[PDB]
């Protein structure tokens, strides 16, 4: 029913279909991570440890290929393209602990730490990331300890009844972000304390991703 | 640039074996189907074999089926033709032809220079063997087919080739009306059903040569005798 | 002086848009209605063609 | 009585239709949806195929012979025994393969994700299930067929020897139960405050149902025949409770599509797409 | 002082334009087209299903021969389809997979695409090597590329999320003209049939009419309550339709310089992704977030039919130049070809 050239064109289409299938299988094995965080939050320092539009970082760690997407350079409306990342394995959110007492440069009246809270709450409770786990990096821990002695958390948190010790101050900030999670059953938040001299930040992502992968398989089978 | 170099031809004893190679450079070899076309001395073109892109489909002419084997090496961009039990009927110049197949493609667009081997079905008719021509004058060449080359999909799988003296064939018209890339607009292909005409307005010195009409409706691909233009 | 420079540009643009010739909506509506009527027969989606003339049988 | 036999035949046909229809949908979802070519999806297909023919071959042949006293031919009875034992045993070995696949998905999540399993390796696992299922009961049914006397009931000939029943039951029931219990227990340990405690309780209940239903549907008849064969009561009149244990084995094929494929997220989407 | 006085003059000019539009609003398109008979029920069947994309399809564009089409998906693949046979003619792997738009050149020799990488990449389809290669990467936008349309083989217009549109010279790789004036991300553009004008819709809920050669905004169209996602010229070039997140489609007239008709339903509460007209312009087809495509009567604002064949958002659609069929792309990774039967 087909001519000689029609049959050859169908065979070419079959070869294209085979190549599309192979590329899709390779893509599905990779781990996609959405890298978020406000400016001057140590996000750039994280990329170096992991070794004008969207920046993609590729790295391999323990036979797992990671694709990390940085979207901080984009200044357009977030809601018009945030749905493009629906389906990533996890979201990496960077928060600078040393910015609790700082004030946002543009606003000049908004606390820098409170700026990350509204960004975290929007991403965590976003409809496109209902079942997406979040990896939270609390950076500048060494600098945060220095600022705690001079400036207490009362400036950032007026309704704070805790002490000014390093352990108590850091723990309170971590609980503040995890409380923003309005869906504590569908998604989980993994919090890690990072520093410029730390070398275990890649291991934490691998451990958190491995935990996400295991729970994804259990949820797919209907066990959860 | 797109290149197709053939090698391995030469004088062989009857009943012997010979391996022809076609090395491709300057284009995506794995994307093109490949044909072997031979031309006996002082004779017309005769299609030999076809291997598709991806090596999934292989066709042979009846006169060579069982004796010739066509193969390709995609990583090396080499096309092979293994010949066995060579007869005196196999003495010809063997051409390596690339052909890609998708909607709107131009198969048989590039031919190799060819290698010479010397040994010690729809009928396409070109009744006019030779045509005396003068420069600047319009010439028409006629071709006939035993079967209608018009398929139910609207295509008429008729091709026109020009083989200038000493040169490999070049594609002029593919699927009976379309003009091949790099061909002057003065060439025009017209046909219907079984009768086809190639019109050459304002003939020039370069147009002198033999013109072949080929059908690509079904295998085996068959050529016309050829019409020669002389000054 | 960024705001004052932008204000002049915004005012100047609105002047160009306010000086165009506008036809009546009834005149514009009639032209759209006329075009649809004139090309109604050659619209396959509006009037489906017989299956013999449909490339997507 | 004739009145009670007609009602039983309708009930036998009902479950046979449910087994046929339920497993056909799993097969249909596989063919229609090309987003169902994971390792788990192929194993669900192999499980659905073995269960599908239980209601297409095993049960419809059983209805007239048991209720309407249609005499099985010597050729048919040997065929029916071998094909029924193969289908039931393949379903059990598919559960082991499915549980093993889930065990690997959580035991070594990285290696499970990044491995490329071709069709050739997957088909080898699917074929090995059917081949192993046949070897447990296939050759023994054929070899022991001559042992039966003329006019005996259409049951495998090795029912007289209790130790042969113990060996087959150990291979087809006891070993699969241990492996499924082992794999499901390790799936429970892969997790390692109210949400986490609630989630683990939900996971534990699901893995217990999968193991509980398989054990409940297969333990009675497997243990019933061994005890009767030990007391030389394998051949003769059969009690009602014995027949109930016989039908529990077939009921596993009815609930298998509901547990494994129907609870899978990817198969649920395929079902919705087909029906909508 | 000076700034306060100037911003008061803008309000006076806005009132002057609004009064001018009201003066020429003598009648309504609904009143004009009341007498004409309705189009009836529009029934379209899925003639073809194009399978092979493995991710969300974000854009598609027909070629001018009404047979070839190009679709873009975020699996990093540009695919060219033979719609008659469903054969795949080409599969172009994209350097950046975050593609949001794709365009087919009217000559058929080029396709274009671009997304969050802020680049419009031009691909040559007719090469002696037999493969599709990148011929140009148009850099210069500081936001994502939302739409692109060829004027010819050498010129293309792009709209970006940096609130600007640009006209590009493909051979030199430079944007000859920059179209500024939108205060939000420009999400779509449509070319007039003569390619002398184009309309663009942005997230400031406004549509601006631009002169390609002169390079300035001729008219601004407002009336939407949310971001405009889609825009399409009427076949005669004297009108265009828009689609917004407020679940409405509006038909604006160029010469009357105002909205003529609104296409909304009470059941429809989802955003609109794509809009297109039939060959005669009598039908307005719109893709929606509720997984459906609603066929509207352009003149009478009646929902003529529904194309329900996708399990996720209808992200794009297009009607062939001959008007024979309509293609719908979706986030479910499938393309479908629709037309009716006698
Ligand atoms: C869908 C379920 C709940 C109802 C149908 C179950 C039917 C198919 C099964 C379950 C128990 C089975 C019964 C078990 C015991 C006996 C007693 C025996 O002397 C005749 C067969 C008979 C009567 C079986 C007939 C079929 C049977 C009734
Ligand atoms: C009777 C026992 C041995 C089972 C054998 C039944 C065989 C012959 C039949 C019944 C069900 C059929 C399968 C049903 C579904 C599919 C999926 C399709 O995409 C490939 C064919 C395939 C795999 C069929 C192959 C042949 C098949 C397996
Ligand atoms: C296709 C699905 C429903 C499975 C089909 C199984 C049922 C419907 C079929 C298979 C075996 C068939 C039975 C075979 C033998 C007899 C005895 C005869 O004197 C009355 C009909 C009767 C009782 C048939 C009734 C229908 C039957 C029970
Ligand atoms: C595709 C599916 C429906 C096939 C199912 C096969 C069933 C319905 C067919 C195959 C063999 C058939 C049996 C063949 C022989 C007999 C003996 C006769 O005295 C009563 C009918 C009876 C018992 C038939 C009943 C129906 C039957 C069991
Ligand atoms: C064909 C599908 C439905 C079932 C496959 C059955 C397979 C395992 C084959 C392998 C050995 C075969 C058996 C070999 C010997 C006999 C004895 C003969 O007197 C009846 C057929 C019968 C009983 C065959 C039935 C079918 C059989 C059991
Ligand atoms: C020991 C003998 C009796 C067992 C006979 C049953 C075997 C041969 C049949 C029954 C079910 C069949 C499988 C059904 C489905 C598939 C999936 C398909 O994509 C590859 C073939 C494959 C894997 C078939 C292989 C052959 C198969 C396993
Ligand atoms: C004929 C005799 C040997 C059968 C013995 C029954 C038991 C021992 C056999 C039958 C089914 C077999 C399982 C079938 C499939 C798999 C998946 C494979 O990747 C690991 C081994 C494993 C888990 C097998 C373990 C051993 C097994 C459970
Ligand atoms: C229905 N009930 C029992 C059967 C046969 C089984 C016997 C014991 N285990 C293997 C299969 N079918």
């Amino acid at each position: 029913t087909l001519s000689a050239e029609d049959k050859a064109a169908v065979e070419r289409s079959k070869m294209i279909d085979r190549n599309l299938r192979e590329d899709g299988e390779k893509a599905a094995r990779e781990v996609k991570l959405l890298l978020l965080g406000a400016g001057e939050s140590g996000k750039n320092t994280i990329v170096k440890q992991m070794k004008t539009g969207i920046v993609e970082t590729h790295f391999t760690f323990k036979d797992l290929h990671f694709k990390m997407f940085d979207v901080g350079a984009q200044r357009s409306e977030r809601k018009k393209w945030i749905h493009c990342f629906e389906g990533v394995t996890a979201i990496i959110f960077c928060v600078a602990l040393s910015d609790y007492d700082l004030v946002l440069a543009e606003d000049e009246e908004m606390n820098r730490m409170h700026a990350s809270m509204k960004l975290f709450d929007s991403i965590c409770n976003n409809k496109w990331f209902t079942d997406t786990s979040i990896i939270l990096f609390l950076n500048k821990k060494d600098l945060f300890e220095e600022k705690i002695k001079k400036s207490p958390l009362t400036i950032c948190y007026p309704e704070y009844a805790g002490s000014n010790t390093y352990e108590e101050a850091a723990a309170y900030i971590q609980c503040q972000f995890e409380d923003l999670n309005k869906r504590k059953d569908t998604k989980e938040i993994y919090t890690h304390f990072t520093c410029s001299t730390d070398t275990k930040n890649v291991q934490f992502v691998f451990d958190a991703v491995t935990d996400v992968i295991i729970k994804n398989n259990l949820k797919d089978c209907g066990l959860f | 640039d797109v290149q197709l170099v053939e090698s391995g031809g030469g004088l062989v004893q009857p009943g012997g074996s010979r391996k022809l190679s076609c090395s491709a450079s300057g284009f995506a070899f794995s994307s093109f189907g490949m044909h072997w076309v031979r031309q006996a001395p002082e004779k017309g073109l005769e299609w030999v074999a076809y291997i598709s892109s991806g090596s999934g489909t292989i066709y042979y002419a009846d006169t060579v089926k069982g004796r010739f084997t066509i193969s390709r090496d995609d990583p090396k961009n080499t096309l092979f033709l293994q010949m066995t039990s060579l007869r005196s009927e196999d003495t010809a110049m063997y051409y390596c032809v690339r052909s890609i197949y998708y909607y709107g493609s131009s198969p048989f667009d590039f031919w190799g220079q060819g290698t010479t081997l010397t040994v010690s079905d729809i009928v396409m008719t070109q009744a006019t063997s030779s045509v005396p021509v003068t420069p600047g004058e319009s010439v028409s060449i006629s071709c006939r087919s035993s079967k209608s080359l018009l398929h139910s999909n609207g295509n008429t799988y008729l091709y026109w080739f020009l083989q200038r003296p000493g040169q490999s064939p070049q594609l002029l018209i593919y699927r009976m009306s379309n003009l091949a890339s790099g061909v002057p607009d003065r060439f025009s292909g017209s046909g219907s059903g079984t009768a086809f005409t190639l019109t050459i307005s304002r003939l020039e010195a370069e147009d002198v040569g033999v013109y072949y009409c080929m059908q690509h409706l079904e295998y085996p691909l068959t050529f016309g005798a050829g019409t020669k233009l002389e000054l | 002086t960024a705001s004052i420079a932008q204000a002049r540009k915004l005012v100047e643009q609105l002047k160009m848009e306010a000086n165009i010739d506008r036809i009546k909506v009834s005149k514009a509506a009639a032209d759209l209605m006329a075009y649809c009527e004139a090309h109604a027969k050659e619209d396959p989606l509006l009037t489906p063609v017989p299956a013999s003339e449909n490339p997507f049988r | 009585s004739l009145s009670t036999r007609v009602t039983l035949a309708f009930f036998m046909s009902l479950v046979a239709f449910a087994i046929m229809l339920g497993n056909a949908l799993v097969i249909l979802a596989f063919v229609v949806d090309k987003n169902l070519r994971h390792r788990s999806s192929y194993f669900f297909l192999n499980l659905a195929i073995s269960d599908f023919f239980v209601g297409v071959i095993s049960i419809p042949l059983y209805i007239p012979h048991t209720l309407f006293e249609w005499d099985f031919g010597k050729e048919i009875c040997v065929f029916w025994l071998t094909t029924d034992y193969l289908l039931c045993t393949a379903s059990v070995y598919n559960i082991v393969l499915i549980s093993y696949d889930r065990y690997l998905s959580v035991s070594n999540a990285v290696s499970y994700r990044t491995q490329h399993t071709g069709v050739l390796k997957i088909v080898t696992l699917m074929v090995a299930v059917w081949v192993l299922a046949f070897l447990v009961n296939g050759p023994m049914i054929l070899v022991s067929e001559s042992w039966k006397d003329e006019g005996s009931e259409c049951e495998p000939g090795f029912f007289s020897e209790w130790y042969i029943l113990a060996i087959t039951s150990f291979l087809e029931f006891v070993i699969p139960v241990i492996l499924v219990a082992y794999f499901n227990m390790n799936i429970y340990w892969s997790l390692w405050e109210h949400v986490e405690l609630l989630r683990a309780r939900r996971l534990a209940k699901s893995l217990a149902i999968l193991l509980g239903v398989f054990a409940v549907c297969w333990a009675p008849y497997s243990l019933f025949t061994i005890v009767l064969s030990f007391y030389s009561s394998a051949t003769g009149p059969k009690s009602v409770w014995y027949r109930i244990a016989f039908w529990l084995q077939w009921f596993n094929s009815f609930v298998n599509p509901l547990l494994y494929p129907l609870c899978h997220k990817r198969f649920q989407k395929a079902f919705l797409k087909i029906f909508c | 002082s000076e700034l306060d006085q100037l911003r008061q003059e803008a309000e006076q000019l806005k009132n002057q334009i609004r009064d001018a539009r009201k003066a020429c609003a003598d009648a309504t398109l609904s009143q004009i087209t009341n007498n004409i008979d309705p189009v009836g029920r529009i029934q379209m069947r899925t003639r073809r299903t194009l399978r092979g994309h493995l991710a969300k399809i974000y854009a598609m564009h027909w070629g001018t021969d009404s047979r070839l089409l190009v679709s873009a998906s975020q699996d990093g693949k540009l695919i060219i389809w033979d719609s008659y046979t469903t054969n795949k003619v080409h599969a172009i792997p994209l350097r950046s997979s975050w593609v949001m738009t794709c365009a087919y050149a009217p000559s058929g020799n080029y396709v274009a695409c671009g997304g969050l990488d802020n680049i419009c990449s031009i691909y040559n389809l007719k090469t002696r090597e037999g493969n599709v290669r990148v011929s140009r990467e148009l850099a210069g936008h500081t936001g994502y590329l939302s739409c692109c349309r060829f004027l010819d083989d050498n010129q293309i217009v792009t709209s970006s999320g940096d609130t600007t549109c640009a006209l590009w010279d493909i051979e030199t790789g430079q944007q000859t003209t920059t179209f500024t004036g939108h205060t939000g991300d420009v999400m779509s553009l449509s070319l007039a049939p003569d390619t002398r004008l184009f309309v663009s819709g942005a997230c400031d809920a406004s549509a601006k009419l631009w002169d390609v050669r002169e390079g300035m905004c001729r008219q601004t169209f407002t009336g939407h309550e949310s971001d405009i996602n889609a825009i399409c010229f009427f076949p005669n070039g004297n009108a265009f339709a828009t689609g917004s997140d407020d679940a409405t489609c509006r038909l604006f007239d160029l010469r009357a310089d105002q909205e003529l008709m609104t296409y909304s339903h009470d059941n429809i509460i989802c955003g609109i992704t794509s809009v297109s007209f039939s060959k005669s312009g009598r039908l307005l087809l719109a893709g929606y977030d509720d997984f459906n495509c609603n066929v509207w009567d352009a003149l009478k604002a009646d929902r003529a039919g529904v194309l329900a064949g996708h399990d996720n958002r209808v992200s794009c659609l297009g009607v062939t130049d001959d008007g024979m069929a309509v293609a719908t792309g979706s986030w479910d990774s499938f393309l479908k070809i629709w037309n009716g039967s006698s």
